[PDB]
RNA sequence: GGGAGACUGGAAUUCCUGGUGUAGCGGUGGAAUGCGCAGAUAUCAGGAGGAACACCGGUGGCGAAGGCGGGUCUCUGGGCAGUAACUGACGCUGAGGAGCGAAAGCGUGGGGAGCGAACAGGAUUAGAUACCCUGGUAGUCCACGCCGUAAACGGUGGGUACUAGGUGUGGGUUUCCUUGGGAUCCGUGCCGUAGCUAACGCAUUAAGUACCCCGCCUGGGGAGUACGGCCGCAAGG
């Protein structure tokens, strides 16, 4: 179909992952 | 096998080409070069679809069926109608 | 000075330069030129009357020692090698033989990314 | 895999009767002798991963032919269990 | 046993007199291991196609032997640790 | 390699050699020498080279360097041994003449197989062989510095030199450093990489197994007084208070062999990096 | 019978010539009447 | 080319890795190996062609 | 070009050495950062090293899917035809589970030519932290191991009997010529009626006519997210 749905699921990813990279030390420290 | 020569396929003429902007840019399968501004053609591969075409048509023929012809322009009219009439077959002029 | 009946000549034509050296058959060269140093600078050096005129004054300069033939030995694809060896041939110089000595990788070093513009 | 000599032996050795190629016990035989075999290459070269789907899929084979000498005669089956020292 | 085909390409310096025995004596390792039938066929001195350690011409030969794989690779590797040798080339003739 | 588990805080992440290849775990009687700690003192009995001290007291085992001798008599390799002083295990040699010697036992050398010097020997790793028969380009190890001398050049484990193309009386090697030297062609080689190349790569674990290998505390220093190391203490954790220099006031700088020596024989250097 | 104004992905057994020469058109027409008698005659 | 050809057809002809002249009659004037299209052959005895001007190649029969 | 292990060679780029050799070379729609006058660029001879193997090389071949083509040697999996001999239902699927599994990334010891994440600058733009240019650390390579992610697309699961066919291609066999055609069974192509659909399109290699089995769904975001659990050194699934 078309890729408006696609860019939507590439954005809500983008967001996630900056969001983990973001936390990754406060994760780690929690779960050290 | 082969049927026709190249050298009278060379002697009709069957080989000029149309202008620059009548040209196919995908037809880069079949031109060999340009002389004149007159795209020419090859003639192996000519050859051999000859052949492969011959081989079609045996096939279908062996199977059943006829060819059938059309033509629109008014320089071929009378010709196409004599080959039909002569070997029973479609025509149109 | 030395004398030298006839050689080769080596016509390295980029998208960018044409550079002609003539050298003697064992390999030293002995009168190169090219579009930098004939006056033209930059874009203005892949041109083919740059290149000619490069071709121009290294026959001159061969002349200049004793070149009288010499057997050419063309580079890759750049516009300019046509009229570099016409050059050649005008100035007074002989062709005797034309080859396109062009290093053709065998897919070897990976080549660079493709230009997105 | 496996040449005319060395194969006609085993089935001559593990076969039903004479001239006897396919029987459930042959066919058993032959398989436990190329996974063997192909046990064997795979500890020479330890990263086919192309010899190993083929050993699988002969051990397959050879689980499903047990289970159906088992299914039809018990004695027969742990006969040739013994016999090969296969389990 | 299986049947192989070496060419071989030896120094071009050395003299067609000393070709067929170095072959021999390259060869008796096999013929004393495997034994099997011999065909050698010398036409050196033939021009090469490029240079190879520096080299024109080479001297060209043939053998065929109708032995084992570890005996072949043994001729092998003592052609190429030979000096004399510059290439040599192992075939299979009954299929591949 | 053996990763031993992390039981108590000395074996967390340590290993050790699996010890592999090895057939006896004594020596030969006949080729054992006594030698005894020097803890790096000279003659003078002062400290000379620190970061020596006590250690576990071990035997020499008599290694020929040179194999001069014995061309044309083979040799059967009797067991693989483990040696001290070295860094990769022994092989002992059961010469068809009667007497036994040692050898640094390069990487695939298995037990029985033979070996054989000289000049007509062929070329496997094991056996010595002058440069001047051995090929350029082979692999080579623990070769010589001069004719006859003895084997002064890639005897570590794992190490091995790279033969390149000789040219007159003189082949050019490539030491496992990098560095491209000549050698005149009249020396004796061995071929071969050295054995127990899983070396450098055990994790001692503890300073124990250092300290019975005879490796004494290093400090350093910045924890030093200015009387003691240029880099003074000070108050607080000193960067040094000028640059790195040796603690008796050497820069970090070449520190190579005086200016124009004897080393025509060198054509490039190593590659820092 | 195709020419340097003819799509090769329409045509699936390209005939190269011309169409355009008369006698070159005879001649094609002459050539596949000959050809289909000779399949003819086959039956 | 167009023909079926000399091998699959004439079978009366092997290939080998020795024969030059066979080799530089199908090999093009640059030393390059001709397409099938233009040698006009089947594909075992092409890819055998193939296979024989490599190893010429190889053993230094040919200027590649 | 099915995979694994070993040996070996050519083109090409880079660097160094020995000759010839000047004041430019690289670069862009134009311009310089970069390399030079300490001898740049360029050509001949020699040496060092690592990725990949032009031409054969394609709507072509293999593999369960990824994926796989310089040459040689050892082992091995899969498939097709003919004889049609052998046991005679042993056939198909498969919840969990196990194995393989594109690229990217991490540890160990190496190597690193070219390319090239990040990083530096040169240039346009009002602003370029990008598109362009110049150097380049990880990465791309080798052996031991790891996570199991791709538009892993034929977005179409495996198996079975049937549905005008037309026509190129690879393979094994037969009747008719006597090199050419018909028949035989599998894969790979492209059209096409019957049939299917919302149309695109499939149409003997179904998305059609019928059946066994596994997985998924009952509106888009929230969210393939948080919690707890599992795998994993870590990213991460
Ligand atoms: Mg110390
Ligand atoms: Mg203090
Ligand atoms: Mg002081
Ligand atoms: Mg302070
Ligand atoms: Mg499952
Ligand atoms: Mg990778
Ligand atoms: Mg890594
Ligand atoms: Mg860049
Ligand atoms: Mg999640």
């Amino acid at each position: 179909g078309s890729v408006i749905k696609k860019r939507r699921k590439r954005m809500s990813k983008k967001k996630h992952r900056k969001l983990l990279r973001r936390t990754r030390v406060q994760r780690r420290k929690l779960g050290k | 096998m082969a049927v026709v020569t190249m050298k009278q396929l060379l002697d009709s003429g069957a080989h000029f080409g149309h202008q620059t902007r009548r040209w196919n840019p995908k037809m880069k399968r079949f031109i060999f070069t340009d002389r004149n501004g007159i795209y020419i053609i090859d003639l192996q591969q000519t050859l051999t679809y000859i052949d492969k075409a011959y081989e079609f048509v045996k096939e279908t023929v062996a199977h059943g069926g006829t060819v059938l012809f059309v033509g629109t322009k008014k320089q071929a009219q009378e010709s196409i109608a004599e080959e039909a009439t002569r070997v029973g077959m479609p025509y149109v002029n | 000075k030395k004398n030298v009946p006839h050689g080769a000549a080596h016509i390295k034509s980029t998208f960018n330069n044409t550079i002609v050296s003539i050298t003697d058959p064992q390999g030293n060269v002995i009168a190169w030129a090219s579009s930098g140093h004939v006056g033209f600078k930059g874009s203005r050096k892949s041109t083919p009357f740059a290149a000619q005129l490069a071709a121009e004054n290294a026959a001159r300069k061969a002349q200049e020692h004793g070149v009288k033939k010499v057997d050419v030995f063309v580079k890759g694809p750049g516009s300019g090698r046509e009229t570099a060896i016409r050059s050649l041939q005008a100035a007074g110089l002989e062709v005797g033989t034309i080859s396109d000595v062009t290093p053709q990788p065998h897919n070897g070093c990976r080549p660079p990314k493709r230009r997105r513009v | 895999a496996l040449t005319a000599e060395q194969k006609k032996e085993i089935l001559g050795q593990y076969g039903l009767h004479d001239t006897d190629t396919g029987s459930p016990e042959a066919q058993v035989a032959l398989l436990t002798k190329r996974i063997q075999d192909l046990t064997e290459h795979l500890k020479v070269h330890k990263h086919d991963h192309h010899s190993r789907r083929g050993l699988l899929l002969l051990v397959g084979r050879r689980r499903r032919l047990l289970k159906y000498v088992a299914q039809v005669d018990v004695a027969r089956y742990r006969s040739l269990i013994e016999r090969l020292g296969l389990r | 046993m299986r049947p192989y085909e070496i060419m071989v390409i030896l120094d071009p310096t050395l003299d067609e007199r000393t070709v067929a025995p170095s072959l021999e004596t390259f060869l008796n390792v096999i013929r004393k291991d495997g034994g099997t039938v011999d065909k050698v066929d010398i036409w050196g001195r033939r021009r090469l196609a490029y240079e190879i350690a520096k080299h024109a011409e080479g001297i060209y030969a043939v053998i065929d032997v109708k032995a084992e794989p570890a005996t072949v690779s043994e001729l092998d590797r003592q052609l190429n640790l030979n000096e004399s040798v510059l290439r040599t080339k192992v075939l299979r003739t009954d299929k591949h | 390699i053996r990763k031993y588990k992390p039981t108590t805080p000395g074996r967390r992440g340590a290993s050790v050699s699996d010890f592999a290849e090895i057939t006896r775990s004594t020596p030969e009687k006949s080729l054992v020498r006594p030698l005894h700690g020097k803890g790096g003192r000279n003659a003078h009995g002062r400290i000379t080279t620190r970061h020596k001290g006590g250690g576990h007291k071990r035997a020499y085992r008599v290694i020929d360097f040179r194999r001069h001798d014995k061309d044309g008599v083979n040799a059967k390799v009797a067991h693989i041994e483990y040696d001290p002083n070295r860094t990769a295990n022994i092989a002992l040699l059961h010469y068809l003449d009667g007497e036994k010697r040692y050898i640094i036992a390069p990487q695939g050398l298995k037990q029985g197989d033979v070996i054989e010097s000289g000049a007509n020997a062929d070329i496997k790793p094991g056996n010595n062989l002058p440069l001047r028969n051995i090929p350029a380009g082979t692999v080579i190890h623990a070769v010589e510095l001069r004719p006859g001398g003895g084997a002064k050049l890639a005897r570590s484990a794992g190490v091995s030199i790279q033969l390149l193309g000789k040219e007159g009386t003189y082949a050019a090697l490539r030491m496992p450093s990098g560095e491209i030297r000549r050698v005149d062609v009249r020396c004796r080689a061995t071929v071969g990489e050295v054995g127990n190349a899983e070396q450098s790569n055990i994790n001692w674990g503890k300073a124990g197994r250092m300290r019975w290998k005879g490796k004494r505390p290093t400090v350093r220093g910045v924890v030093m007084n200015p009387v003691d190391h240029p880099h003074g203490g000070g108050e607080g954790k000193t960067s040094g208070g000028r640059h790195p220099v040796s603690p008796w006031g050497k820069p970090e700088g070449r520190t190579r062999k005086p200016n124009k020596p004897s080393d025509k024989l060198i054509v490039r250097r190593r590659r820092t990096g | 019978i195709l020419d340097t104004n003819c799509d090769p992905d329409v045509v699936d057994y390209p005939i190269p010539g011309n169409d355009d020469a008369i006698r070159s058109a005879a001649l094609l027409t002459k050539v596949i009447a000959s050809a289909v008698a000779e399949g003819l005659q086959a039956r | 080319k167009t023909r079926k050809c000399v091998f699959c057809s004439k079978k009366g002809q092997t290939i080998d890795y020795k024969d030059t002249a066979l080799l530089r009659t199908y090999i093009s004037e640059r030393g390059k190996i001709r397409a099938r299209r233009v040698t006009g052959n089947c594909v075992q005895h092409q890819r055998d062609i193939a296979v024989a001007v490599k190893n010429a190649r190889e053993v230094a029969l040919l200027p590649f």
